């Protein structure tokens, strides 16, 4: 996986250090990328987690 | 003796309470704040949790 | 079936001798690589799977 400065991912638990910002998928070599399987697909799911966290009740 | 009671309506506290000077203790819980650890729960638990049924790609 | 670092899958027995780690899917001939015909989508049979086989009480 590569960043948006272009670092790329040794280890994927560096995600817990903090939020990783990735580069855009496209087919020329400069900037050569695609979109994971999981790419763009729980947004919903974001949602429901953040609303979960800033909850008032549990 | 030993007994737990799941009441959910709260009748029976004054059943179960007496002067203080009888040395009668009760152990009444609010739930509000019992301070239930959420890294005690397991695979269904935590996806009931956090998932919910509308997604399809749980 | 290609793997991650880009290795083909020669023969499917190495299956069987450990687990492996595949790339994702890219549409350029480069490093052009597709889903199978059943990827993401039993997992959970996985989940019980590793649950039943951790028991300790069977």
């Amino acid at each position: 996986p590569k960043l948006s400065n272009g670092e790329l991912v040794e280890n994927r638990q560096i995600y817990f250090n903090e939020k990783l910002e990735f580069t855009s998928s496209n087919t020329s070599k400069a900037t050569k990328a695609s979109n994971g399987p999981f790419n763009g697909e729980f947004n919903r799911f974001l949602s429901r987690f953040e609303t979960k966290l800033t909850d008032k009740r549990l | 003796s030993h007994i737990i009671i799941f009441d959910i309506h709260s009748e029976y506290k004054s059943a179960f309470e007496i002067d203080k000077n009888e040395d009668f203790n009760l152990n009444y819980l609010d739930v509000e704040k019992l301070k239930l650890p959420y890294w005690l729960m397991n695979s269904e638990e935590l996806e009931t949790l956090f998932i919910e049924s509308n997604e399809q790609n749980s």
